[PDB]
Order: C-alpha cells, then structure tokens, then sequence
C-alpha cells in the first residue's frame, strides 16, 4: 500500500486446500503454496504462502 | 603536404612522411588505440522469463 507494516495487518492469514496433512490424508491445511517465483542466480526461492509469519 | 592511407592495426605506430621536398618537418606517428563501433540500431523486441498467473 503505502506502508509495509500496515499492509500485513490488513491481509490476515487464510486457509487453503492441501492434500498433504502429514502425508496422511487430504484436508484443508493452514499452509499451501500460492506461487513460487525463481529467476535468481544464487538459487534463492521466493515462496508465497497462505500463512503469515 | 597531405595524404597517406594507413592500415588499422592497434598499438603499432604507423609512420607517415609525405611533406615538402627536404625533410625538416614534424614526422607523423599515428596509433589506433581502439576502434569503436557505435550502433545506429533498431530495437526489435524485449524478451524475458514470464510468470503465468491462474
């Protein structure tokens, strides 16, 4: 937005479907991969996820 | 007075003398440091890796 801190307050964590729930079954999981973007040359993976850390 | 046609080779001093009869003038030494291919180009396109979003 205009302030990064303020943006993260606004954007609360959400659920997503994940088929892995300890590899024991398919359930709605709190963690899911939204998109992974990579094009770095030092092997760095930029991961976007449901959860907020 | 004027006029020699020297070859382009880098760092090698070409000696040109072409002055009036009797030599007493300034001897011309000329070096090519680098040649510089300066473009007059057309931009065809930009390409890059892409993120398709569903």
């Amino acid at each position: 937005s205009v302030a990064h801190f303020e943006a993260y307050k606004a954007t609360r964590p959400y659920i997503g479907w994940c088929a892995d729930c300890g590899l024991a079954g398919s359930c709605p999981s709190p963690v899911s991969i939204e998109h992974v973007w990579s094009d770095a040359d030092d092997g760095v993976l930029k991961i976007q996820v449901s959860m907020q850390i | 007075y004027e006029s020699t046609t020297m070859p382009n080779q880098v760092g090698i001093p070409f000696k040109a003398l072409i002055e009036r009869p009797g030599y007493a003038g300034l001897p011309l030494s000329l070096v090519v440091i680098k040649s510089e291919l300066v473009p007059s180009l057309v931009q065809d396109y930009i390409t890059c890796n892409y993120k398709t979003v569903v």
